[PDB]
């Protein structure tokens, strides 16, 4: 599925993402180089997006939907569920599989 | 709330680079006010707030692409630079959007079809653009700095104009960059040819010399000028709009009838003479003679410009 999901620390392993739902996340987005591309920490502001609504790259709600409530973790991207072969011009390359590290602060 | 929340930490111009997806597909397109070989300019609607998308022609992508990249890499917010605010990709094959501010007003260009205008709005809009492009044309060094950049594609039709009594520069799409972080420039006849400087129609440019791209963007600024110009109003007089060469090319003219007129004949737009009666205009004459010399060494850069309109004022 092109997303591959590593905890680095629980949620309360109960309460996951549903249809119409606004997922409330921090994340840090970074190319396989390490390289940071995009982080709602350094602007201390967190993101929201609904689910269903394909308000966000595909991976990147995939793995948001397997979280629960207050869990951090690592989502693996390629290209396929990403930004593809085009990427997005200034940000992210052509084929580019995008690490995010992602925390579910909350569900609205 | 409001777009402008949104905008008010990293870098790039417009919103954070995932946002700029999650906006896009919260928009609803309303009308096109605008269809060209470019594709498709279209007044939509975020929250209920007025945005300006535009929707690539598939000719165009790679204009789609370097817009997009310039404006994702370059801290670009000024008044008179077109405000941008996100670029997506969207399967409906795939569309390419560029979304930025809205500007009722429309084109300068088409704005002075049907209005003429006072000596302070004549002023304001010259002014302005000249401000733009003499903040493009700067490199800024340091944590909150730019490169410079050469828009290659200035013209009437390519500023708007906003509500203020301001335009801003818009349509970056063949725009080049100059840092520091110098290898060549990422690139020779690209932009409009009623508006190419006799070096591009005679391809004698240093092609990787970013100060010869900066004066080709004067030339095309003299003609922006004189086209503004002509609609202010002096002693009851004003002429008709026209674009510049209109009496010796027709329209969409070739490269052949450009470098005729420019290059072999050596021609440049006449100054009306009612225009030496006015101080104005008498300035203004002045200052396009000197954005059209042959020789483009001895063109006013867009700064000297500015500030010479600023004492005009
Ligand atoms: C080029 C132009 C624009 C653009 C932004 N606002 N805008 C507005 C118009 C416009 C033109 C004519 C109109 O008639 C009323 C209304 C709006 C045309 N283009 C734009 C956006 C991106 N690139």
């Amino acid at each position: 599925m092109g997303v591959e999901i590593e905890t680095i620390s629980p949620g309360d392993g109960r309460t996951f993402p549903k249809k119409g739902q606004t997922c409330v996340v921090h994340y840090t987005g970074m190319l396989q180089n390490g390289k940071k591309f995009d982080s709602s920490r350094d602007r201390n502001k967190p993101f929201k997006f609904r689910i269903g609504k394909q308000e966000v790259i595909k991976g990147f709600e995939e793995g948001a939907a397997q979280m629960s409530l207050g869990q951090r973790a690592k989502l693996t991207c390629t290209p396929d569920v990403a930004y593809g072969a085009t990427g997005h011009p200034g940000v992210i390359p052509p084929n580019a599989t995008l690490i995010f590290d992602v925390e579910l602060l909350n569900l609205e | 709330s409001t777009l402008a929340d949104l905008l008010d930490s990293g870098s790039g111009s417009g919103l954070p680079f995932l946002v700029q997806r999650t906006v896009a597909r919260q928009i609803t397109l309303l009308e096109c006010v605008g269809k060209g070989r470019y594709g498709e300019v279209w007044r939509g609607s975020w929250q209920g707030e007025n945005v300006a998308v535009k929707i690539f022609s598939s000719r165009d992508e790679k204009s789609w692409f370097r817009e997009t990249e310039l404006y994702n890499t370059v801290m670009l917010r000024h008044e008179n630079i077109l405000g941008f605010i996100a670029s997506d990709m969207t399967s409906r094959s795939t569309q390419l959007w560029l979304i930025t501010h809205y500007h009722e007003m429309g084109s300068l260009y088409d704005y002075l079809q049907l209005t003429t205008l006072d000596t302070v709005s004549c002023l304001r809009i010259v002014l302005s653009i000249a401000s733009g492009l003499a903040h493009l044309h700067i490199e800024i060094f340091g944590t909150q700095g730019k490169p410079a950049i050469a828009h290659r594609d200035l013209k009437s039709k390519n500023i708007l104009v906003k509500k203020n009594g301001q335009c801003c520069i818009a349509d970056l799409g063949l725009a080049v960059m100059h840092s520091q972080s110098t290898n060549q420039l990422d690139v020779p006849r690209v932009g409009t040819k009623r508006y190419m400087a006799p070096e591009v129609l005679d391809e004698t440019i240093q092609v990787d010399c970013f100060d010869s791209y900066k004066r080709v963007d004067i030339w095309a600024f003299g003609l922006v000028l004189w086209e503004v110009a002509r609609r202010m109003v002096s002693n009851g007089i004003v002429e008709d709009y026209k674009p510049p060469f209109y009496d010796v090319v027709p329209n969409d003219p070739s490269f052949e009838d450009m470098r005729k007129v420019v290059c072999v004949d050596q021609q440049r737009p006449n100054i009306p003479n009612r225009w030496f009666s006015d101080p104005t205009l008498t300035s203004l004459a002045k200052l396009m003679k000197e954005c059209w010399y042959q020789n483009p060494s001895a063109r006013l850069t867009a700064l000297r410009i500015k500030k010479t309109l600023t004492k005009i004022d």
